[PDB]
RNA sequence: UACGGUGCUGAAGCAACAAAUGCCCUGCUUCCAGGAAAAGCCUCUAAGCAUCAGGUAACAUCAAAUCGUACCCCAAACCG
RNA sequence: UGAAGGUGUACUGUGAGGUAUGCUGGAGGUAUCAGAAGUGCGAAUGCUGACAUAAGUAACGAUAAAGCGGGUGAAAAGCCCGCUCGCCGGAAGACCAAGGGUUCCUGUCCAACGUUAAUCGGGGCAGGGUGAGUCGACCCCUAAGGCGAGGCCGAAAGGCGUAGUCGAUGGGAAACAGGUUAAUAUUCCUGUACUUGGUGUUACUGCGAAGGGGGGACGGAGAAGGCUAUGUUGGCCGGGCG
RNA sequence: AGGACCGAACCGACUAAUGUCGAAAAAUUAGCGGAUGACUUGUGGCUGGGGGUGAAAGGCCAAUCAAACCGGGAGAUAGCU
RNA sequence: UAAGGUGAUAUGAACCGUUAUAACCGGCGAUUUCCGAAUGGGGAAACCCAGUGUGUUUCGACACACUAUCAUUAACUGAAUCCAUAGGUUAAUGAGGCGAACCGGGGGAACUGAAACAUCUAAGUACCCCGAGGAAAAGAAAUCAACCGAGAUUCCCCCAGUAGCGGCGAGCGAACGGGGAGGAGCCCAGAGCCUGAAUCAGUGUGUGUGUUAGUGGAAGCGUCUGGAAAGGCGCGCGAUACAGGGUGACAGCCCCGUACACAAAAAUGCACAUGCUGUGAGCUCGAUGAGUAGGGCGGGACACGUGGUAUCCUGUCUGAAUAUGGGGGGACCAUCCUCCAAGGCUAAAUACUCCUGACUGACCGAUAGUGAACCAGUACCGUGAGGGAAAGGCGAAAAGAAC
């Protein structure tokens, strides 16, 4: 009957990807967190 | 941001302190203006974004040695 | 620096084939010598579709260990243990206890 | 017109039913191609190395195939395959 | 060969690199994939031979 | 006929009537709640330059690169 | 010439426990007296794993419905082909976008997977399959909005914003029938098209913007007229004489 | 002409039964209301936590809301079990 | 250095060598797709779209180079008004981002404790932000002491849970003085004779040398038991080497090693001779840091909560004297003692381990030890931030079971 997720690639991509994230101060952060912790999928892509 | 050119006075912080010495912080901003100051040996006027303290500096030496010093430092005017 | 090598008569020291004669086939990196008429296994060799397909046991000559081997002298006739020394540039191997050379 | 790099577009010579079929009853060859490889590049690759003459040439980009055995998973690797048509002196 | 390859005149060494692309590299490329090559080593030497020449060029 | 289909040949191939929510219609009538933008497209001249460069036709020739193209898509392949 | 561990037995101590030995195990163990502790568990709706119970019980996911024959194979209610029967048909049919990402198709294999069996499969294992100047994207244009040189503002991080530059859900060049593979087709092949560029010749000739103007360029409802997709009838055609 | 009328698509959710370790963490069956508008819907935007948004119920803000979620202060504190 | 190699799961294939241009390990080179500060513009990271100049070409075209922003910097142009400044082009030049703690600055909570709670505490802690460096900061007295004199900072031990502070509750909590670690001192607010002599900051250059490849590197047998000997058993035999690890059961002597002795063409990490673009000595006379010290108001820092409160920092408003002078000595004042602010630099002791080697554990031994002994920050879960598993052992040797 309808669920959260409705999925979207562009959305998804503007919101949540590489160069959104490398774009702001704290999106910087997140990535260094990531690489911190030695991750595979850095950001969907 | 609320900075003297000449004495390089910033927004320090501190507490506001009540009868019952409830601290809150708060701030102290510097006494700011704008100002168009005559440069006779340039023959122009020149803005700075002085404070009141400031304009008692440039009264006590010349401006020429305030914006010597401006210059010094790499600042603009 | 192996004492061990190739072409040269060996004496087991140790194992099923203690006291017996053979020259070495192949040393390989493990560390693991293959002598022959030594290790001889049983194995049950599968007759595989491709190339040769025999179909039977077959005696290989299997692995064993450096150390358990040791050079035959040719002189007093036992176990010899090797050293290295620089006869002329070059350097060579010898025998410890009638210190000649091979 | 560009040596060299001409020799290092064309991969092999594809073998199937769709490149055999294609061969006596339309006049072209398939072939694997370096991933980038343009049709001009492509034409004038096959126009030196095979020295034959070439109406045109069709490309399609492969997706790999994702395998799996044992535990870890293993995509294949994407490549580029050429229809390419031939004129009327042909042989290969 | 390295040692007379390097005694070897810059326009020379071209004609080795395009004799190393023209057969040998591609021929063997071609001739294995079709399945007529039991001799696989050669695509391995020719492979590192272009390199050396592809080396030996960049002397200055 | 590997009994799956391949090859061969192949007559007529019309009018009437009914008819859309399709199209003419980004039209016409009207009502007010008064209904994006900006390029391509046409046109106008500024700064320049005339034996040129440019513009308009007619023909010839060459080119049109790269990516997606399978399959599901009111669903057993998407979201649960 | 059998350690620890496991498993039994027979003694022995007031108790925590000790001692000796047959089986298993196949390599470590540790007296004594000291020293140090992650030092002793049945409970914490304790934590993790394994195994019970209800129990061979409920259930097997729509009340659209199956039946028989022949084939394959060890085996067929379920697979394949056949003849009936039934159900959807503004869908339970056929094409797109989004989203999945090989599920497509061929050969072979039923351990698991499928709420049963399975020769079948969106299951496993190999191989094959996605062909564009015109379809769509990219590309030229811009909306909402985003970023934003200088700039203004802000303890710092940063906020706003101009010139710009992005941003389709909108605007902007042109292809249709027919055929074919196991799987692609407006993409390949037969036929007939059109488009927008570049370069050369010939004959003419005032062209020229980041600038002006035109257009692009536009709501709701309503009404009628004209048409076609589409059907329907007759005619023509081939078959039929049940 | 109409926040007109009846009525499918579409949107909603009034009654009843069913289901309640479900077919389903809100559905099915039979009826039910709106159905040219204060309508509905696709695509893409903007608004962020004492903050948003709200034809206002403390409703909604990813099955979580009288103050979301993740991480950190942090082994909070517990005269209680 | 070297007789075997073509990394592993993992055999197979096809070839290179063998007293030495195989393989291997080093040093310095070349190569270094695309994304990423990303930097020609853009963008949904690993994609799209360009511009200007060079050489070539057979029309089709490629090929390599350069083009981000910003800062200091010169050159040339450049406005509203005459030169003007703003501003616009090019070359030179550095910055940009990332990484674990440590450190300096700018901001800065709450739970909690007080048996409630507001002062207070937790705490300038968590966190956020900026800027460094191998350490950083601090630093040569406008210091602190008691008529005795000490002589920059930093850290450790005391002093001392003392003196103080404090709803005088909870709590917080010094200094002087003494032991040590450690040592070190100078420039500018300028003039004479006289000048390269002390000093460092680079270049080539020397040995004592050490670092990234290394090489050598001692000495065991006969029996018995067992699948297998290092074991029991008997004589040995080396030890500047019985640290340690392997090998078919426990190895000083089978092998790796170990002490121990020697290693480097290059890249070097260094410390002394050291020619030297370049830098300034001895000594006269004279100067000795103003919108500053201090004060009023409001905050903060000092153990010190405005209190009788010294002292430092300041937002605001003010304002001295300047060596016949000024600060400090814990309200304040007067003689004595003390130092010279408002300008600067500075090594070591100290903190710290993302990281590359040794070496040790009354540390763990697969529910332990890192979340992770195994292809784990993986699978899987979540829109996302983020969370986050389970899963070791055949044997001595695959001899992995022909038929
Ligand atoms: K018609
Ligand atoms: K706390
Ligand atoms: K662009
Ligand atoms: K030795
Ligand atoms: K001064
Ligand atoms: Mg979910
Ligand atoms: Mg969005
Ligand atoms: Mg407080
Ligand atoms: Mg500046
Ligand atoms: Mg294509
Ligand atoms: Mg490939
Ligand atoms: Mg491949
Ligand atoms: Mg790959
Ligand atoms: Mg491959
Ligand atoms: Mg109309
Ligand atoms: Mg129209
Ligand atoms: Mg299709
Ligand atoms: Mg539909
Ligand atoms: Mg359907
Ligand atoms: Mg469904
Ligand atoms: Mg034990
Ligand atoms: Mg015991
Ligand atoms: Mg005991
Ligand atoms: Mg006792
Ligand atoms: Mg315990
Ligand atoms: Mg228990
Ligand atoms: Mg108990
Ligand atoms: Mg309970
Ligand atoms: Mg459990
Ligand atoms: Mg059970
Ligand atoms: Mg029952
Ligand atoms: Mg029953
Ligand atoms: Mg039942
Ligand atoms: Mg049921
Ligand atoms: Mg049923
Ligand atoms: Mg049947
Ligand atoms: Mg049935
Ligand atoms: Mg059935
Ligand atoms: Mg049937
Ligand atoms: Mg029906
Ligand atoms: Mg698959
Ligand atoms: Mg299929
Ligand atoms: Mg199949
Ligand atoms: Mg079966
Ligand atoms: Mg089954
Ligand atoms: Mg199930
Ligand atoms: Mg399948
Ligand atoms: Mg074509
Ligand atoms: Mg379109
Ligand atoms: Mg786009
Ligand atoms: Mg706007
Ligand atoms: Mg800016
Ligand atoms: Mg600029
Ligand atoms: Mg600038
Ligand atoms: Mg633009
Ligand atoms: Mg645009
Ligand atoms: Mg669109
Ligand atoms: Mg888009
Ligand atoms: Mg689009
Ligand atoms: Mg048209
Ligand atoms: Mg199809
Ligand atoms: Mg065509
Ligand atoms: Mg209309
Ligand atoms: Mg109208
Ligand atoms: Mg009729
Ligand atoms: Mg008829
Ligand atoms: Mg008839
Ligand atoms: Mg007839
Ligand atoms: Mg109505
Ligand atoms: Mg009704
Ligand atoms: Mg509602
Ligand atoms: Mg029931
Ligand atoms: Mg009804
Ligand atoms: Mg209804
Ligand atoms: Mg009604
Ligand atoms: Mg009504
Ligand atoms: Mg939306
Ligand atoms: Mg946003
Ligand atoms: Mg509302
Ligand atoms: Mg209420
Ligand atoms: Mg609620
Ligand atoms: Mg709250
Ligand atoms: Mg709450
Ligand atoms: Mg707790
Ligand atoms: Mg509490
Ligand atoms: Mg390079
Ligand atoms: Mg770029
Ligand atoms: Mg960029
Ligand atoms: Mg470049
Ligand atoms: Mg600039
Ligand atoms: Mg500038
Ligand atoms: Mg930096
Ligand atoms: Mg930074
Ligand atoms: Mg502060
Ligand atoms: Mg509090
Ligand atoms: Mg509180
Ligand atoms: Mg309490
Ligand atoms: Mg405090
Ligand atoms: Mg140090
Ligand atoms: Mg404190
Ligand atoms: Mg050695
Ligand atoms: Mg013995
Ligand atoms: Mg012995
Ligand atoms: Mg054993
Ligand atoms: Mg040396
Ligand atoms: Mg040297
Ligand atoms: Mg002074
Ligand atoms: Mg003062
Ligand atoms: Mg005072
Ligand atoms: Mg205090
Ligand atoms: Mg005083
Ligand atoms: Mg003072
Ligand atoms: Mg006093
Ligand atoms: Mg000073
Ligand atoms: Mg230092
Ligand atoms: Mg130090
Ligand atoms: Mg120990
Ligand atoms: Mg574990
Ligand atoms: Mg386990
Ligand atoms: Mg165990
Ligand atoms: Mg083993």
């Amino acid at each position: 009957m309808k669920r959260t997720f409705q999925p979207s690639v562009l959305k998804r991509n503007r919101s949540h990807g590489f160069r959104a994230r490398m774009a702001t101060k704290n999106g910087r952060q997140v990535l260094a967190r990531r690489r911190a912790k030695g991750r595979a999928r850095l950001t969907v892509s | 941001s609320r900075v003297c050119q000449v004495t390089g006075k910033r927004p320090v912080t501190g507490n506001n302190r009540s009868h019952a010495l409830n601290a809150t912080k708060r701030r102290f901003l510097p006494n700011l203006h704008s100002h168009r100051f005559w440069v006779e040996s340039e023959k122009r006027f020149v803005t700075l974004r002085v404070s009141a303290k400031g304009m008692r500096v440039i009264d006590k030496k010349g401006i020429d040695t305030v914006l010597a010093e401006l210059r010094a430092r790499g600042e603009k005017y | 620096a192996a004492k061990i090598r190739r072409d040269d008569e060996v004496i087991v020291l140790t194992g099923k084939d203690k006291g017996k004669r053979g020259k070495v086939k192949n040393v390989l990196s493990s560390g693991k010598v293959i002598v022959e008429g030594i290790n001889l296994v049983k194995k049950h060799q599968k007759p595989v579709p491709a190339l040769n397909q025999p179909g039977g046991i077959v005696e290989k000559e299997a692995a064993i260990q450096v150390s358990n081997v040791a050079i035959f002298n040719a002189a007093t006739g036992k176990a010899d243990r090797v050293g290295f020394r620089f006869e002329d540039g070059k350097k060579v191997r010898f025998f410890k206890s009638n210190s000649e050379t091979i | 017109i560009r040596e060299e790099r001409l020799l290092k577009v064309l991969r092999a010579p594809h073998v199937s039913e769709k490149a055999s079929t294609a061969m006596e009853k339309s006049n072209t060859i398939v072939l694997k191609v370096a991933k980038d490889a343009t049709k001009a590049e492509i034409k004038a690759a096959v126009q030196k190395l095979f020295e034959v003459e070439v109406e045109v040439v069709n490309t399609l980009v492969v997706k790999g195939k994702v395998k799996r055995h044992g535990q870890r998973i293993g995509r294949r690797s994407d490549w580029k395959k050429a229809y390419v048509t031939l004129k009327e002196g042909q042989n290969l | 060969m390295k040692a007379k390859e390097l005694r070897e005149k810059s326009v020379e060494e071209l004609n080795t690199e395009l004799l190393n692309l023209l057969r040998e590299q591609f021929n063997l490329r071609m001739q294995a994939a079709s399945g007529q090559l039991q001799q696989s080593h050669l695509l391995k030497q020719v492979r590192r031979d272009v390199a050396r020449v592809k080396t030996l060029l960049n002397e200055k």
